[PDB]
């Protein structure tokens, strides 16, 4: 109840953003469309280039976003863009930026798990400098992936099925819904990105304050899905690829309390999944078990493959 | 900006006795893991 209220706040607060720049997207002029596209363009290219191999280029993208969003001008395709005296453009760019951060976790991190970390540090620093952009990141992240709240959408009477399949996060064309394999991968990448945000912090800038969306939200998420009955394939999947990404940082921060949480899913929550899942869809639960058996006897959770190293920050 | 709570370790005080006794046990209880993060005193158990 406490979480669903907070969920609605960010949701209704994102809806207020959809209306605050009303008329900037609803226009038929040639210039009204030229501004909208040029801002939508100069606010998503930097995030698309985050697939990087050196911190030196990753900082170029960070500043390019910070300049564009703070009021300063930025280079786009052909001509330079600005936002001053574009009160709709400022609130409009925070929306398109926040969604592009999630879209990359949806169509890049799903295919390639390593890309979560360079996207997380950049999303974490902008969230730190602009907490409004971060609340918009949680808004889209939450709706596109309600399992990240976490909350399992419920079977609804009185609403159409397509509207309900939309609730579950399934991608739907006008005719039909996407498959499950393409949907489970999209959901994974979205929480691997989120599991990366709550542990990484943008190094440069000298920030006095706390992490914007701290690693505490990682503890509750695990607590909040393990105190509720698991879904057949989703839970065992999302649970694994969350611990692999944030299990190390959670072990260090919560030393024994995390191990207690790990000797519980092995002893209590694993039997919970055996009854609910048919033999046809055990592929997720088996990889959830292989992942622990190592960690439990090794007394350590491996660092996520793709974590940023010192060599990266010098490159 | 919307209200969001960001505490890494919840203080031992202000915490419910339910959640306190879960953290102090050698094993958790299924379905009652505390939502708030553990406190600073019990990270060495
Ligand atoms: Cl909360």
């Amino acid at each position: 109840d406490i979480t669903m209220q907070w969920y609605q706040q960010l949701q209704d607060a994102s809806m207020q953003c959809v209306l605050t720049f009303e008329g900037l997207t609803n226009s038929k002029d040639s210039q009204a469309k030229k501004i909208k596209m040029d801002l939508q363009k100069a606010a998503t290219i930097p995030v698309s280039q985050i697939s990087t191999i050196a911190g030196s280029k990753l900082k170029e993208i960070f500043d390019k976003i910070h300049s564009l969003l703070s009021g300063k001008p930025v280079q786009s395709g052909g001509r330079s863009v600005s936002v001053t005296l574009n009160p709709q453009g400022l609130d409009f760019v925070q929306y398109k930026l926040a969604e592009k951060f999630v879209k990359q976790g949806e169509e890049e991190v799903a295919s390639h798990h390593e890309a979560a970390f360079p996207i997380a540090v950049v999303a974490s620093g902008i969230w730190e400098l602009h907490p409004r952009v971060g609340d918009l990141i949680l808004a889209h992240l939450h709706k596109k992936c309600p399992y990240s709240v976490p909350f399992y959408p419920t079977f609804k009477e009185g609403m159409a099925l397509e509207d309900y399949q939309r609730m579950l996060g399934y991608q739907v064309k006008d005719s039909k819904v996407e498959q499950q394999d393409n949907f489970l991968k999209r959901m994974s990448g979205m929480i691997r990105l989120y599991a990366a945000i709550i542990q990484l912090r943008w190094p440069y800038g000298n920030r006095q304050e706390i992490h914007p969306h701290g690693l505490n939200h990682g503890w509750r998420w695990l607590a909040q899905i393990l105190n509720m009955e698991p879904l057949s394939d989703v839970t065992a999947t999302l649970l694994f690829d969350f611990l692999e990404v944030c299990g190390n940082a959670l072990m260090k921060q919560y030393q024994v309390q995390f191990w207690k949480m790990l000797i519980l899913i092995k002893e209590d929550y694993f039997p919970r999944i055996e009854a609910i899942t048919s033999s046809g869809q055990m592929g997720s639960f088996i990889r959830l078990k292989q992942f622990l058996e190592k960690c439990l006897q090794h007394k350590d959770i491996p660092v996520p493959k793709g974590f940023l190293t010192s060599s990266f920050w010098r490159s | 900006i919307i209200a969001t709570d960001n505490v890494l370790f919840t203080p031992r005080d202000k915490l419910t006795v339910e959640e306190l006794e879960q953290f102090q046990s050698k094993k958790f209880t299924l379905g009652k893991i505390p939502l708030k993060p553990p406190p600073l005193e019990l990270l060495n158990v």
